[PDB]
């Protein structure tokens, strides 16, 4: 019903204005990352590598252009003060300088035909779209809780899949100014995943043990079923350049951080998590 | 002893409960001391200021070892943090370790998982073993 | 379902050019030192320091209301992809807009003055009955009239409030305020425009009946909120007798709001000319 004007000198939760400064702080735009460095780079690639990493990249842009226009809008009615809901118009806003940052690198380094090419496969790839349907599903439904853990998942997990790329050309000396850019859109994922988990434990504490129980149940399931979607999604990209093995290994490893995200206890052995450490570098 | 701080969120405050080894908390509101030598677990905390002084460690940490009484005593730092925050990865334990003589001994994620509590309990006990 | 934005083919360059000048004019209020404002502020009465203080609480209820639930709840009616991104984008600006008014108030005010600030805007009916209006309409079903009332609401609504720090600029007084509502006033016109521009888009693709129903809607929603702003007027302003110069702000805007929406303007010229005092305040 009625609306009360905000009044930032009254927080209920310190931690709303900690994750304000940071993400305003972090503001920064596409044009920021001087991208046409990498022009002698991309023109190295196979005409393969080049089609990986503009699909890589486009389903990367769809996951921003979902969490950024539904997700985090479809977050403000369940918030629990008025400050995260102005924390939630900023994630909104960031999501779409993200999806925005990859049509930049796209103009940069790519033809309109290439670029054609990449966004049309985002619409036919089943797994992607399968992907889509699922946090979609549970944005637009009902339950506030389950909604935050599909989240949570989109955020610390779904992303890494093809994180994994452009922290593998950087491992290259490859794409390494189109690397910054991607790095400063983990560093806001990051945050807004521990944000989003944050106010899950919240929520959680005010719901009774069958419930508590009930949630525990469904995110290992929502995980389990993302993730057995998302090692087809990483199969059919990197098996051609040979880095499934290692990107499974980045999924399992990013899985158990949103599972913490939530909460929750890893759930993924150290042998089944020990991602190829050039990559952990380029973090 | 341990000595860890830990914000609202308390993914650092329930990694040390799974340590098992008992610690005192530094709060998150007002000042204390200690008497025993300590070894300190905090979390980074960047502020938009970013690029790694510059901060990243929680101002009421920056109060207990202000503290000279406090700062006489320490010992080590572990700092936890999240590997998606490039260069930033664990900072505030680069801060407290060169800002002071202390050694860097360990870094991990968030409420770490059991490879850390595992890593951390033998770690600690061997350093403490080493001091004599 | 849901498709990736490609900025690379837009619909309509227009979402680009807004969102370039968006994107470009972004600020924090820490970038404006109200601090200095801190000798001019003491010199106010008590009574036109609560004039200040309500009025700029007002305007952080419309920015409440407009970040919270308008920008957001015009995304599904989008024409574009890109038009959502720059809907998300004023939802965030909105929100600083917001709090750049507790920012002005943390330097200037103590806390008593902000609570009995904020307590006013919750009791005041007038202010509350224009929230109560927008909202219906974001909340409700019909799009075109929420984009009406979203116009209304940044290009009337808020420009009662904006005559004060104006006037107070004019007169060589809370001189950095002034800097910061001129940030945001910055803001507010793209966003009216836009949404009107879109709201006119949209007007084209309905029939004449349902556009002559609107127009309808529009002049009728018009007279509402003009008849309880100019109520929240002499409430406010009849302590200091501005409120026959704030009624001519009032037609002034309900001008440019109505020509947003590619409607005809509706006060004459004799009726619409503020103190000039006040207009060039806005203007650099
Ligand atoms: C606002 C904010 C800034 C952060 N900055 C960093 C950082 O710069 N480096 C890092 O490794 N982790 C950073 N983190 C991650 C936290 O250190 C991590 O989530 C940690 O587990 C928090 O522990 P706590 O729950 O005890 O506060 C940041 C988290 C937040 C919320
Ligand atoms: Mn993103
Ligand atoms: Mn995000
Ligand atoms: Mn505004
Ligand atoms: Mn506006
Ligand atoms: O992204
Ligand atoms: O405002």
């Amino acid at each position: 019903d009625r609306v009360s004007a905000i009044n930032w000198n009254r927080l209920q939760d310190e931690k709303d204005a900690e994750v304000w400064d940071r993400l305003t702080g972090n503001f920064w735009l596409p044009e920021k990352v001087p991208v046409s460095n990498d022009i002698p780079s991309w023109g190295t690639l196979t005409a393969g590598e080049k089609q990986l990493t503009m699909r890589v990249f486009t389903g990367l842009t769809m996951l921003d252009t979902i969490q950024g226009t539904v997700g985090a809008v479809s977050l403000i009615p369940d918030a629990l003060t008025p400050h995260e809901e102005a924390v939630l118009t900023n994630i909104a806003f960031m999501e779409s300088v993200h999806a925005k940052s990859y049509s930049q690198i796209f103009s940069t380094l790519c033809s309109t035909a290439e670029i054609d090419d990449a966004f049309r496969w985002s619409e036919e790839n089943r797994n992607l779209q399968r992907k889509a349907e699922i946090v979609l599903q549970y944005y637009r439904g009902d339950e506030p809780l389950k909604r935050k853990v599909a989240s949570t998942l989109l955020e610390s997990f779904l992303f890494y899949s093809g994180f994994y790329l452009p922290m593998y050309w950087s491992s290259r000396a490859k794409l390494t100014n189109t690397a910054d850019m991607i790095r400063l859109i983990i560093r806001d994922e990051a945050v807004h995943g521990y944000y989003i988990g944050y106010k899950f434990q919240r929520g959680l504490a005010l719901v009774d043990d069958v419930t508590r129980a009930e949630l525990k149940d469904y995110t290992y399931e929502l995980l389990f079923e993302l993730y057995d979607n998302e090692v087809e999604y990483t199969q059919d990209l990197y098996d051609e350049v040979g880095l499934t093995e290692d990107v499974k290994k980045f999924l399992r490893y990013n899985a158990n951080k949103a599972l913490m995200n939530l909460g929750y206890e890893a759930l993924f052995p150290r042998d089944e998590t020990d991602v190829n450490p050039a990559i952990l570098s380029a973090l | 002893s341990l000595v860890y701080f830990s914000s609202v969120s308390e993914n650092t405050h329930r990694f040390v409960q799974k340590l098992g080894i008992p610690a005192t908390r530094i709060p998150l509101h007002g000042r204390i001391e200690v008497d025993e030598p300590y070894v300190l677990i905090l979390p980074t905390y960047g502020g938009g200021r970013a690029n790694p002084a510059g901060g990243y460690v929680p101002k009421q940490v920056i109060a207990f070892l202000n503290n000279d009484h406090n700062r006489a005593q320490l010992r080590g730092v572990i700092a936890a943090g999240n590997t998606n925050f490039g260069a930033e990865f664990c900072y505030a334990g680069d801060v407290v370790s060169r800002k002071c003589s202390v050694p860097y001994l360990y870094r991990f994620e968030l409420m770490g998982t059991e490879d850390d509590v595992a890593a951390v309990r033998t770690g600690l006990a061997e350093f403490w073993k080493e001091q004599t």
